């Protein structure tokens, strides 16, 4: 998940259908 | 199925789809066609 590289160099990462015990950190559905 | 196959969730939950049908219906009952053409 990217703000666009012109906006910022940060990213967030989604592990699709994975529980956070298996991989800020947040459990989405 | 559990060998390469996955199902992704829809972007809008069924609760959010029901908030849209509610808003369309409540606009239609209170304001006729006018909420399609402009402000209700
Ligand atoms: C993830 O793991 C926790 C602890 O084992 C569990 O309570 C939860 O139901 C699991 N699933 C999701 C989707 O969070």
């Amino acid at each position: 998940i990217t703000p666009g590289t012109n906006t910022s160099n940060q990213v967030a990462v989604l592990y699709q259908g994975v529980n956070c015990t298996e991989v800020n950190v947040f459990q989405t559905r | 199925k559990f060998n390469g196959l996955t199902v992704l969730p829809p972007l809008l939950t069924d609760e959010m789809i029901a908030q849209y049908t509610s808003a369309l219906l409540a606009g239609t009952i209170t304001s006729g066609w006018t909420f399609g053409a402009g402000a209700a």
